[PDB]
């Protein structure tokens, strides 16, 4: 019987900072055991500063992508050339997802932005239009190895002030880019060393106020 | 839901300096009857561009009607239909590829694996992968079915990344290409001698052969 | 289908058919509604050119849409039991969604609106 | 009814300079009810230390099987059995259930007292050693442990700076998996002295 | 899941934890499980996160349309029954909601409704709904009474799903209050399980089954 | 069954058993699975027999109603409407269909259908389940441009074999030959066949 | 897994990989697969990993005591003998995929055992979720009369082919090369081309970070 | 859902229905009304399928109140029963049927008659002196076949119903939280607050 | 079977078991007492697999009396619990594993100190203040989370029990005929008759 | 696999392609399934490679039993050992063995055993997935008392057109040449075969 879904492996990231927000994600892309492309981006630019990625099955992944692109498009079109705002574009998410709620977009999505006043803002999906703004957000294959390691560096999860008797939290506060950037390269060359589906290269697309800026970094290609 | 009859087997390729490579036998298997032999599984689209395709033989010559008539409607009131306004390589994939996933969404899919190599009007070499699934994939090498496991680590060792295809030449890439069809005849059961080779070059252009075959074979060594 | 455009403006800004409809309400029998402190009355006249009547079982001029709303009218008689049985289907209609009876301006606002429908569908007068 | 996965918990053992860590969480619970709070999964024999995740019935059994043979070889052998040498006998134990497994994952932590190499070791159900320099991870939150591990894990850390990676690596693993937490314990152990730390976490 | 809301002398209460699962995986700790439909409406999230969460909100807009048609804020039966008339529609087709209809207005006081995605449609003083239910009642019974104040109420709705929370292995995160009155809905904070339990503890001689 | 079509000098000839099959109850030994759907345009049937049936029929109707309008059919135009409703229709049949026809310009041509609804033209043609035994067979001994006593000894041969060793197949071998002179029917009973 | 093995003039040389995977997850990234049943006989094992090591030293143990009963070197033939009766009789339920090579008094021997109880004879052979990638390189580049660097080269590239391209085999190149007259060499970590790339960031803890509750000394003595 | 049980006596039906609502291990409900008054002298008691019973109870009151303003009449309790039972029989062979049992006790004023009609979700319709859906028919058939006589006064059909509850609460394996019992005579539909 | 919980408190341990025995739609009895004597101070109380309960229960009984008498001497709680995980856990891989979950409350009289012990039929055995099989569970454990004190006294047990008692016959979906409350202290077992 | 035997004027010949099958994958393009179980008593194998190697070596040690108390067994003798292994242990075997053997008395012989465990002694016999395509090819051309190089043709010819047909067989042909005068192995490879 024919079986409608696949697998094409890979994991993505995203993390906001004060006046700033990355998503990242590997560029490998495969079926069972065996690698399709080394380079096959999956992080796109959609436009008013908004960056997203489907993550799952790519058929599915681009399908969306290419429909929220083209639902900015008429955004402007509908509305006098007004900026789509991350949560705007958040609710248009879920619509899209949710329309196929009886046959499913097999994907984990992402998208990251500046909010209304400026601030850095990450917002993500279930498969069928759930979705949620965080801080931080591992999607993908090897979400399940990022996440905790995120949990524990980006929001101090589990960290005490010294001495104060586990009684005083590690304070949260924002981390800078170079900060975050390091972070996302620890998390990736990690996931790339215990999970098969990443590595290859690592793609991240940087979101200030400036524009939409990438960042390339070589991954194991074993 | 579909389950497929007469079917071909790998189509492998390559980019080199100048443009790319793809190969494909001429054989329509009928399970494990190797029942046709005069099968053409390379279908030329205009000068610029040839698709190769497995899988299915059926949904295979429905995809050469659709190709053919692509052509046609192209010409339809268009003076340019042989220069500025001729069909590119990217443009038969995106329809190809937007007709797999169509048709894998209304759970009656087109049972192939395509993978479309050509050069673009800039002198860009163009080679993606898309399937019954609907899922695309660009790489310096792709191949489908056995090629994928057997000829892609042959084809690799040529071209590993994308600054390997300015320093590889046609008699490189031809060499591996044919080299890789040898070690499929050896090792896949539904694999036959004979096979057609397509080289698209930005200054050359299209050069199509046909009733090529495995020589040079080593046996003597049981 | 029957696509028609019956009722259309005229060069002087009217819809002539929406117009002789109500020539047909002046027509129609006299009806009055009063209003007191505590209650309402509808009084219908019944013309007299009809002798030999059987009241029991003749139409009567105002009609029940719910235990706690009336509905009276002048005009076409036939027409007037299109408007009572739509009336009639929604006060249970309301009942059941909203869990709750109907409002005297709401069940108005519904006859309303369906005679409005009336007068720019095709096909209908 | 995945055997593996009915009471849920973790184990994870780490290498120092000199020294190793072992530490699992307390939780015992039947599917989504969570049952006892008091439930360790560490054990040791000797200097020799086991850990051991999955079917708790199985996990008691063994732990009793284990007590009994080294007990035995104690006696016979008139020494104390090293990690190498359990290794072994772990992995002989539960390949003689092939066809009928206990459902655990087992770890192996402890120092050779004569050579004094830092040793630990890891086995699926049915005995395959994994050895490893670094770490070994065990549970149904394996996955999450792995992350943690690779990630916070640097060679040749201090006996009070491996306590902190080790505890951080289990508690945030633990937290992001339903069938893992509710307390922990942490084994810090040198070559003539352990210290055993009960980990202060979410009860959720 | 573990969501509650019960009705008292002084209004109602309404109390839910902040998970959400895949599985056994942990997919977030700070989900809003409460929609707040009008400054008098609030809605309850159990079951599938995407269900919950896009039928509640296209009721609120149902809402909305209906107090600008009618010129006045609907009642809660109202309310409830558009959204169990919505998924009784789709009986059958597989959607999963366990959901609580809270509010006040003049006609009809304080009031709750039950409403899920078999299509059952509930009045009454006290519901439990989620995974985690079953140990909310057991605190919440046991220890309700009419004539609680609003400060004994908060609690004891805040205690009853930190009991949730730490026995159902798919309840926890953090608690999020709410208290309806005459006057509206009144949010009483965000609760972090992770702080909040040790102080409960402490505080209460609870938790003894505990390591302290 | 056992079917093939074969191409020669001066044409091409149609050949097929005559027997059909429930089970392994012969519901009849004497079927005619060699049909007309045009003048000089013949198919060989085997798979479903209310299958194959209702699609030459279908053809059969297309090509009276091409030649109302625009003449003579080509043997390709025939494989093309076989094609279009085997294609279309996968799911639902199960018919393995020879086509074979005599043109003036093109002369003897063969296009098989297996059940896909692919199309293949090729020098001759062998189907049905007997054919698996005679692959061997007719590869070896198939020329091109064989006279008509050499293509019907050829495909006599060929079914005999495929008669002998399929249980499905059997009875009479009858064979249609196509050419500029015209419409020649051919039986060959057991008794000659079966001792070759 | 990848796994080789290549005859060359004075003898025989088999390789394998070193990741070990439970699922898509790499649980060892240095696991030893390359195993000893005799000094001068070596195992290289795919497939289910208790399994490979347990009929590796059940058969390892009977061939030592069947030396000293014999008093002579153990045979590889015997060892075949053996292995394929014994995962014969247990009807493939032992997952024990085998490459078997050595030198003996007889001459230099290369087979391969699959799980239910076939053998194999070759001058190069593969085993594993790998043996596709690296059969490829050995059909394309093997020739009679290989030397010992040359075999060694041959069946090292073969499993970096696997490394590579299969996501079931990483990390490094274990090697055993058993010439005739020679003691057996065996060579761990031949090579080493997957080093994991310096951290961005040291995560070790101020001391007192994390809360604790109890402290007490653990009693090891008696 | 679960019990409802009907007795028709001389003058009267009474019509009996369990108060819990159950889904999963939790009684989410214990004063529940398993019943819709169809038109003043015709109550109808509903049991089956989650969602369905209470949506297709509505929706026949919806209908039969819908008759009763327009006609300015009050159907007799036989020709409910059997408008009823056709929109079952309908229901049955649909995309999705109605899973609902239904009584309707009703007392026919032209008749001076009570009048009790089961109805189960196939449409199959019967008119009895005593009736039951579901399991509790397995207990009460037999005790009502017993002390049951045809010129019972209201209250010996509240004393032979009580025999019924009791022998319930003893045998039956689930907590079914009580009745609600209500009286339909020719007065109308009143409700036993005390039982 | 269905309902078996247990207490510790400061100086004893409380088994309370439901009465009810039920199969099919009929409670075949409602005094059913759930429990065995396995020595003077020790009590185990059991639910699960019809006959496998009483079949097992029995003969753990027979064990540890085989054993009272032959060494003239009283196991510990501790140790019987040991003896009953063990024949658990050899049970689970047999060709017909036991279907038993039980409950053991002992009174330790060389500790002096009350011991509750939970195992199920996979043999899990856990030492707990209080403990509950089946679907009991879900109500008591977060209502003992709140009220149980390590320093109670019998009477306080009792309370405590009854709130247990209570809260499972309000929202509990079966009927299960209350239960059999029995202590287990210094002077061994005794059963009160009214609750 | 496909695989045949062959009796002749002087003896029998034994012959068998080289591929070794995992779903559509050549584990092993030079295979030799011509075993022998005694000096001039020799197998084809087809089906399971474990089964029939499990079955080939028994047989093996039972003959060389047999040898070590009575003498050179018969080719019928052989034949019958294998049976008993086949047919008592079908439920658990995919093996279909040919065997072929040389006497002096009864020259040469060849006993076919399929599934089932069923003897069949014949003048030739073949077998395997690839056989399916040849028996009409080999029962025409077959003759009693055909020469060394008469027998190895019809072998050559008629694995070559096996191997073409089947995708479950190819590589090499083998033979083994069962005379009076000893044991002969022969090979032919594709570059000769393939183009006959
Ligand atoms: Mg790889
Ligand atoms: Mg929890
Ligand atoms: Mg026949």
């Amino acid at each position: 019987q024919f079986n409608p879904y696949g697998d094409n492996g890979g994991t993505i990231l995203g993390i906001a900072g004060e006046d700033f927000a990355v998503l990242a994600g590997d560029t490998r892309n495969i079926t069972d055991y065996s690698i399709n492309s080394r380079y096959e981006p999956k992080v796109f630019d959609c436009g008013d500063n908004i960056v997203m990625s489907a993550n799952g099955f790519a058929a599915d992944g681009d399908a969306l992508v290419k429909r929220f692109k083209n639902s900015v498009k008429w955004y402007h079109f509908d509305h006098n050339d007004k900026k789509l705002s991350i949560n705007s574009a958040a609710r248009n998410i879920q619509h899209l997802l949710y329309g196929k709620r009886f046959f499913p977009y097999y994907v984990h999505t992402i998208i990251a932005g500046l909010d209304e006043d400026g601030k850095g803002a990450v917002y993500s999906f279930d498969p069928v239009g759930s979705y949620e703004r965080e801080q931080c957000r591992a999607g993908g294959a090897a979400a399940s190895l990022i996440m905790p390691f995120l949990d524990n560096q980006v929001n101090f999860k589990n960290q005490y002030e010294p001495g104060t008797n586990g009684k005083v939290k590690k304070p949260l506060k924002y981390l800078s880019v170079e900060e975050v950037i390091k972070l996302v390269r620890d998390s990736f060359t990690s996931a790339t060393e215990r999970h098969i589906q990443v590595g290859d290269g690592l793609e991240i697309l940087i979101v200030t106020k400036d524009g939409v800026r990438k960042e390339f970094y070589e991954l194991k290609r074993d | 839901t579909q389950q497929p009859i007469v079917t071909g087997t790998s189509v492998i390729s390559m980019k080199y300096d100048n443009g790319v490579i793809i190969a494909a036998d001429n054989l329509g298997s009928y399970g494990s009857l190797l029942r046709f032999n005069g099968v053409e599984r390379l279908i030329p689209v205009g000068d610029n561009t040839v698709v190769g395709i497995s899988g299915d033989i059926s949904d295979m010559q429905h995809i050469e009607r659709l190709l053919k008539d692509l052509v046609t409607e192209n010409a339809y009131d268009n003076p340019l239909a042989d220069a500025e306004e001729a069909l590119e390589p990217s443009y038969i994939f995106e329809y190809l590829a937007t007709v797999m996933y169509q048709r894998r969404s209304k759970m009656n899919p087109l049972w192939n694996a395509i993978i479309v190599a050509g050069v673009q009007s800039n002198g860009d070499q163009f080679l993606r992968y898309v399937n019954l699934l609907g899922v695309t994939y660009s790489s310096p090498t792709l191949a489908t079915g056995f090629g994928a496991h057997m000829a892609n680590p042959l084809l690799r060792k040529v071209v590993d990344r994308e600054s390997d295809i300015p320093k590889t030449t046609v008699q490189v890439a031809e060499e591996a290409i044919v080299n890789a069809m040898r070690v499929l005849y050896y090792r896949d059961a539904r694999s036959s001698r004979n096979f057609s080779l397509a080289i698209i070059d930005k200054n050359t252009g299209l050069t199509f052969k046909k009733n090529l075959q495995v020589e040079n074979m080593k046996w003597d060594f049981a | 289908g029957y696509d028609r455009a019956l009722s259309i403006f005229s060069p002087d800004g009217h819809i002539f058919q929406v117009e002789y409809a109500l020539e047909a309400v002046k027509r129609g029998t006299c009806a009055v509604g009063v209003k007191g402190k505590n209650c309402v009355v509808l009084g219908c006249e019944r013309r007299s050119t009809l002798k030999l009547q059987d009241t029991r079982i003749t139409p009567s001029k105002v009609s029940k849409i719910d235990s706690h709303v009336v509905l009276s009218f002048s005009g076409l008689n036939a027409d007037s039991r299109i408007l009572i049985e739509k009336a009639r289907v929604e006060a249970q209609s309301h009942r059941l969604t909203l869990e709750d009876p109907v409002t005297v301006e709401y069940l108005t606002r519904y006859v309303a609106g369906v005679q409005q429908r009336y007068t720019q569908s095709g096909g209908v007068r | 009814s995945d055997p593996s996965s009915i009471n849920g918990g973790i184990v994870v053992a780490m290498t120092g300079k000199d020294c190793v860590a072992i530490a699992c969480d307390l939780r015992l619970g039947s599917q989504s009810l969570g049952v006892s709070n008091k439930f360790e999964k560490i054990f040791h024999y000797g200097h020799v230390f086991l850990g051991i995740t999955g079917l708790a019935t199985d996990v008691t059994t063994l732990n009793e099987m284990f007590r009994y043979k080294t007990n035995l070889y104690k006696l016979k052998e008139e020494r104390a059995i090293e990690p190498e040498t359990f290794t072994q006998l772990v992995s002989s134990s539960l390949y003689e259930r092939r066809f009928g497994p206990y459902f655990v994952g087992p770890v192996v932590a402890g120092i050779n007292s004569k050579s004094g190499k830092p040793f630990i070791a890891g086995f699926d159900l049915i005995g395959c050693i994994d050895e490893a320099k670094d770490f070994i991870v065990s549970g149904t939150a394996s996955d999450q442990l792995f992350g943690m591990c690779e990630s916070l894990y640097e060679p040749n850390l201090e006996p009070e700076d491996l306590f902190e990676t080790i505890s951080q690596a289990l508690l945030n693993a633990a937290d992001r998996d339903a069938l893992s937490g509710w307390g922990a314990v942490v084994y810090i152990i040198k070559k003539d002295e352990v210290v055993k730390r009960y980990l202060k976490m979410r009860q959720d | 899941t573990t969501t509650l809301a019960f009705r008292f002398q002084g209004g109602i209460i309404v109390a839910v934890d902040s998970r959400a699962t895949a599985g056994n995986w942990v997919a977030s700790q700070t989900v809003k499980k409460v929609i707040e439909i009008n400054p008098f409406l609030l809605g309850t999230m159990a079951g599938g996160a995407a269900d919950c969460q896009f039928w509640e909100t296209w009721l609120g807009s149902q809402c909305r349309l209906h107090e600008l048609r009618e010129k006045e804020r609907i009642s809660v039966a109202a309310a409830s029954k558009i959204l169990s008339n919505l998924v009784y529609q789709y009986k059958g087709a597989g959607l999963s909601m366990g959901t609580m209809i809270c509010g006040y207005t003049r006609k009809e006081g304080p009031t709750i409704y039950y409403v899920d995605s078999d299509g059952t449609r509930l009045k009454g003083d006290i519901f439990c709904v989620g995974s985690g239910q079953t140990f909310a009642y057991g605190v919440l019974d046991s220890n309700y009474k009419w004539d609680l104040s609003v400060e004994d109420a908060l609690y004891l709705g805040k205690r009853s799903i930190l009991a949730a929370a730490h026995r159902d292995a798919y309840s926890g995160g953090s608690v999020n209050l709410y208290h309806v009155t005459e006057d509206g809905w009144i949010y009483h904070g965000n609760h972090d399980v992770g702080e909040l339990f040790w102080k409960v503890k402490e505080e209460e001689g609870s938790f003894n089954n505990v390591i302290g | 069954t056992s079917i093939m079509a074969v191409t020669f000098k001066d044409g091409v000839i149609l050949g097929a058993d005559s027997r059909t099959t429930t089970g392994a109850y012969i519901a009849n030994r004497v079927t005619d699975k060699l049909t007309r759907v045009h003048d000089k345009i013949w198919c060989c049937r085997s798979g479903s027999a209310a299958d194959t049936q209702a699609i030459a029929d279908i053809v059969q109707y297309h090509l009276e109603l091409y030649t109302s309008q625009y003449g003579t059919p080509s043997t390709e135009t025939a494989a093309s409407v076989f094609k279009e409703l085997c294609y279309e229709n996968k799911d639902n049949l199960t018919a393995g269909i020879i086509v074979a026809g005599y043109d003036d310009k093109n002369k003897g041509e063969v296009y098989t259908i297996p059940l896909g609804g692919s199309v293949h033209k090729l020098p001759y043609a062998i189907a049905g389940s007997g054919s698996t035994f005679i692959y061997g067979y007719c590869d070896k001994n198939f020329r091109e441009n064989m006279s008509k006593e050499e293509t019907v000894d050829f495909i006599k041969h060929s079914l005999s074999q495929a008669i002998k060793w399929d249980g499905s197949s059997g009875g009479v071998i009858r064979m249609v030959v196509l050419t500029a002179a015209g419409v020649e029917r051919l039986i060959f009973y057991p008794d000659e066949y079966e001792q070759l | 897994t990848t796994i080789v093995g290549v005859k060359f003039n004075n003898g025989v040389v088999i390789a394998a990989d070193t990741r070990s995977t439970q699922g898509p997850i790499v649980a060892d990234k240095n696991c030893a697969k390359l195993h000893r049943i005799s000094p001068k006989i070596w195992c290289a094992g795919a497939g289910t990993a208790a399994d490979t090591e347990a009929v590796t030293q059940l058969i390892g143990s009977n061939i030592e005591l069947h030396s000293l009963y014999t008093s002579r070197e153990p045979r590889v033939v015997s060892a075949l003998q053996m292995l394929k009766q014994h995962l014969f009789k247990y009807q493939g339920h032992i997952g024990a995929y085998l490459i078997v090579a050595g030198v003996d008094p007889t001459g230099s021997h290369l087979f391969s055992i699959h799980a239910h109880g076939s053998t194999d004879v070759g001058y190069y052979l593969s085993l594993g979720s790998g043996s596709l990638a690296a059969m490829a390189v050995l059909e394309s580049h093997w020739k009679q009369d290989l030397t010992k660097e040359e075999a060694i080269k041959l069946a090292s590239d073969a499993i970096q082919a696997g490394i590579w391209n299969d996501l079931g085999s990483g990390s490094n190149v274990d090697v055993c090369v058993m010439e005739i007259g020679k003691d057996a060499e065996y060579l761990r970590n031949y090579l080493t081309p997957n080093v994991r790339e310096e951290k961005q960031k040291s995560y070790k803890f101020p001391r007192g970070t994390t809360a604790v509750l109890k402290e007490s000394i653990v009693n090891i003595c008696d | 859902m679960d019990i409802i049980l009907g007795i028709r006596v001389q003058d009267s039906v009474i019509l009996a229905s369990s108060k819990a609502v159950t889904r999963g291990i939790s009684v989410l409900k214990d004063s529940d009304d398993k019943t819709r008054q169809l038109s003043p002298h015709t109550l109808m008691s509903f049991a089956g399928e989650a969602g369905d019973t209470v949506q297709f109870a509505e929706y026949i009151q919806a209908n039969i109140q819908l008759y009763s303003i327009r006609e300015d009449y009050e159907l007799s309790p036989q020709a409910v029963s059997s408008f009823v039972r056709q929109e079952l029989a309908k229901s049955i062979r649909s995309r999705r049927p109605y899973q609902v049992n239904v009584l309707i006790g009703g007392y026919d004023k032209k008749k001076n008659k009570p009048e009790l009609y089961q109805i189960d979700y196939l449409g199959t319709k019967v008119e009895l002196p005593y009736g039951a859906h579901g399991y509790s028919g397995f207990y009460t058939f037999s005790l009502l076949d017993h002390h049951y006589r045809p010129d019972m006064t209201t209250e010996e059909g509240l004393d032979l119903l009580k025999l019924c509850v009791q022998e319930l609460e003893k045998r039956m394996p689930m907590d079914f939280k009580g009745v609600i019992v209500k009286i339909v005579d020719k007065d109308g539909i009143r409700q036993v607050d005390d039982f």
